[PDB]
């Protein structure tokens, strides 16, 4: 404050008729600023760099990011982030903000699991500004210091609202064409698999059953089978394998599907998505027709 | 005074059944569930059944 | 859970997932066979694509995302005037002016930690057949997962979990810069900063070990006089009283 | 005689990383102007019922 | 006195003047916010900073706290949020102030907030149930004031006095009142929503 007289009464002052010296940026360096900002994003990580706590020689290793700082926060690939830029004085008073635009991020995390430690780079956007003008400004000010300023998006203005897996479901031929359920969340969970050579395993002496049973995840294939070599993926007894497929000439939908109306397929054509946001977070457990592309 | 009429369409029905003893028969069913009348609103010509 | 449904193609058919490096596909149905739940179905009745993805050699859950394409007003507007409206939070150490400005934004958002879906669990406690599925994988996401404090994590067990022990949360963890908030300023709007008839006052010096308590003014015990008489010219203290001119 | 009583099973799959697509091999259900790459119906959050 | 735009003579009484024909409309988007169940309404006013203050020339409809596809129980809170769209208000005012009519019951003391202090030149503000001051509900009745013909005045530690004053109320007349009756040709029409 600019005061203009004082007094002293019982070790206390008095300041009458005062200014608050409030020192603002110009609107034309606020824009010099924005036009000179390079910003790109770029993959960086922690000072520590390895963590070798986490190996390939343990059935499990959970990855626990509460040992650091707060840090560990990314960006989301697909997201819109405002940025700015602020600015410190010579006694850490820090300015208002110079927004510098939305900038979309382009690169994702990556967990790399080697033998004995593992890797993760953080996204991280990076703003660069180099013309000399500009700096002389902005120094002339008083200013020292700088420091990254940015606003989050909230949910409704969220380009993404949740990443998690895939799950195939299952549905009861019986219950199927009576539509009382249609489809409903798999027992088990059915991976694809990235190579055939498992069904050449289902063949004699070849599959060990100490090595573990792929479920069964292609599309229509029916969970059971009455072939003993792949008895182990039996996941049903009163299943005997039968397709959820007929010809219409033959014999009718319910004809056919009487032979098994116990029999369930699977149907990757209707999944079920698993996030952490919708388990945690529980604005997204009441979602209800949400226009959203995948 | 009657003013006007209701546009049926549809009905959802369900059934329960449970029996203090068990079947007569060793090998029985027992209760059996079938397909009444849960259809969409398209098919209107089933109405109020 | 979030559960959805692939829209059919424009013949009729199925949309799926669709199968890595052109293996292990669907199952195709024979000749002039319908599927009991369609029977007025195109031939094969089905359609799934490939991708050419040769990193992934185990198997694997298609790690997917719930995009959305159309976006207006994301913060509220993109003018100035929205931005005024808007919230800040600082991201990153602050570091000093050089010949250039590096800077570098280390706290964001978004998360990276091990995420075990729960996806299924008994009914009862009594009943006969029951199942427990869970899939440990990594994720991003926007709350603190690493926050959960059950000991019920990683063991081979798993019988007895439940959602009543299993993915127990604390949601403190996940805070962010909430404490220190800043905002932008207009420049050409005219606020006021000065108070001719305005008197503040601090505290009594204590004249202990601490700061000065003169030199930290907070505005906290002003006093403003009549402005129609005019401003303060002159504060004086006279026999243990001020006297304000 | 050894009637079942109780019966559980336990499973907990381990990814232990992640592999992402490179941006030209993404994969999305709406490709404006094809034919096969129809979209998603609406989503919907299942809690209970 | 340092202002030299004076164009009317309702310039200058205690109670502001709107000049732009506002048009503000109010929608629930859901998905996001934190709110009680029960009606919200908003309430706008103008207001001159360190001047004059209009009274609340606007109103919208009751709005429902409920989940997109129920309602909610007495002891649930909701996660909505409502968008204010401005369009065309008045810019010589410094501010436009929201408020929200909060009704928890039947004809309960509704717990009105202080949502914020927007600039009179903004487009949209989304009002999210967290921030907002908790004012009291009485004081919706006095902003702007009552229009007072005094006689003198005085000022006493920045306060003041207004002495022999009348209130002056503008009625209309009753032959004005019975020519209105006749002169409305009231209908009944089969309108919609703006969706349709």
């Amino acid at each position: 404050i600019a005061p203009y007289t004082m007094t002293q009464k019982d070790n206390t002052l008095f300041l009458g008729n005062y200014t608050l010296k409030r020192s603002l940026i110009s609107t034309e360096l606020k824009n010099q600023i924005k036009s000179d900002s390079i910003v790109t994003t770029i993959l960086g990580g922690l000072d520590d760099a390895i963590e070798s706590e986490w190996n390939v020689n343990t059935q499990y290793n959970s990855n626990y990011d509460l040992n650091y700082d707060s840090r560990i926060k990314g960006f989301q690939k697909g997201e819109i982030y405002r940025l700015g830029i602020q600015f410190q004085d010579n006694k850490g008073k820090w300015s208002e903000v110079v927004f510098i635009g939305d900038y979309e991020c382009t690169e994702r995390f990556k967990y790399t699991q080697y033998d004995t430690y593992g890797i993760t780079l953080i996204p991280r956007f990076k703003v660069v500004i180099s013309n000399s003008t500009t700096i002389q400004a902005i120094k002339n000010l008083g200013y020292i210091n700088a420091r990254g300023v940015v606003v989050f998006p909230t949910l409704e203005d969220r380009n993404i609202l949740c990443q998690g897996i895939l799950c195939p479901t299952v549905a009861n031929y019986k219950d199927r064409l009576d539509n009382s359920p249609f489809v409903q969340s798999s027992w088990f969970s059915r991976p694809k698999q990235a190579t055939e050579t498992w069904k050449t395993e289902y063949s004699g002496t070849n599959h060990l059953s100490e090595f573990g049973e792929v479920p069964y995840f292609q599309h229509n294939e029916p969970i059971g089978s009455a072939s003993l070599s792949e008895i182990t993926r039996w996941e049903i007894q009163t299943s005997l394998g039968l397709v959820p497929y007929y010809n219409p000439s033959t014999t009718n939908a319910k004809d056919f599907v009487d032979g098994s109306p116990s029999e369930f397929l699977v149907d990757e054509n209707i999944v079920t998505m698993h996030s952490p946001d919708v388990e945690f977070d529980d604005r997204l457990q009441n979602i209800t027709n949400g226009k959203f592309k995948l | 005074r009657i003013i006007g009429t209701t546009h049926l369409t549809n009905t959802l029905s369900d059934i329960s059944v449970i029996t203090s003893t068990p079947t007569y028969g060793n090998y029985a069913t027992g209760f059996y569930k079938g397909k009444v009348a849960n259809m969409n609103i398209s098919t209107s010509y089933y109405g109020g059944r | 859970h979030l559960v959805f449904a692939f829209n059919y193609t424009e013949s009729g058919k199925q949309l799926i997932l669709p199968m890595k490096n052109n293996n292990n596909g669907y199952l195709a149905p024979s000749a002039n066979s319908k599927p009991f739940w369609n029977p007025t179905a195109p031939e094969g009745a089905v359609y799934q694509d490939s991708i050419n993805f040769t990193n992934e050699n185990r198997a694997f859950f298609w790690l997917a995302e719930l995009y959305r394409d159309s976006v207006v007003n994301r913060f509220g507007g993109d003018t100035e005037e929205a931005i005024l409206n808007n919230t800040w939070l600082p991201s990153g150490d602050s570091v000093i002016i050089g010949d250039s400005i590096n800077i570098e934004y280390t706290e964001g958002d978004t998360y990276y930690q091990r995420y075990d879906c729960l996806r299924t669990f008994a009914y009862t406690n009594e009943d006969q057949n029951s199942i427990v599925d869970i899939v440990s994988f990594m994720c991003e996401s926007k709350v603190n997962i690493d926050g959960r404090y059950d000991k019920n994590r990683g063991q081979v067990n798993n019988l007895a979990v439940s959602p009543t022990n299993f993915n127990l949360f604390n949601p403190v963890y996940s805070q962010k810069n909430n404490f220190f908030t800043f905002r932008t300023i207009d420049y050409e709007r005219f606020s006021i900063n000065y108070f001719p008839n305005s008197i503040t006052v601090t505290k009594e010096k204590s004249l202990g070990e601490d700061i000065d308590t003169w030199t930290n003014i907070t505005l906290a015990t002003t006093l403003d006089l009549d402005g129609d008489k005019g401003e303060i010219v002159s504060l004086n203290t006279y026999n243990n009283e001020i006297f304000c001119f | 005689a050894a009637a079942l009583q109780r019966k559980i099973i336990s499973n907990l799959k381990f990814a232990s990383q992640n592999n992402y697509l490179p941006n030209q091999s993404v994969w999305e259900a709406e490709i404006s102007g094809d034919a096969n790459h129809t979209g998603i119906t609406p989503v919907n959050s299942w809690t209970e019922g | 006195i340092t202002k030299d735009d004076y164009n009317n003579a309702d310039d200058f009484d205690f109670v502001g003047t709107i000049h732009t024909s506002s048009k503000i409309e109010v929608s629930k988007v859901n998905g996001s916010g934190a709110f009680g169940q029960g009606v919200i309404q908003y309430a706008f006013t103008y207001y001159n900073k360190y001047g004059k203050e209009t009274n609340i020339f606007r109103t919208s409809p009751l709005l429902y706290i409920a989940y997109s596809d129920r309602g909610a129980s007495p002891e649930e809170t909701v996660s909505c949020s409502f968008q204010i769209n401005f369009t065309e208000l008045d810019s010589s005012y410094d501010f436009i102030r929201v408020y929200s009519i909060h009704r928890t019951s039947i004809d309960a003391t509704p717990t009105v907030r202080k949502v914020a202090d927007l600039a009179t030149d903004t487009k949209l503000y989304v009002d999210t149930g967290t921030t907002g001051e908790i004012v009291d509900p009485t004081l919706l009745l006095y902003v702007g004031g009552e229009e007072i013909a005094p006689y003198t005045m005085t000022q006493k530690d920045n306060t003041l006095f207004l002495g022999n004053y009348t209130l002056k109320r503008s009625l209309i007349s009753t032959e004005l009142k019975n020519q209105i009756k006749s002169d409305s040709i009231v209908t009944t029409i089969l309108g919609g929503l703006d969706d349709a």
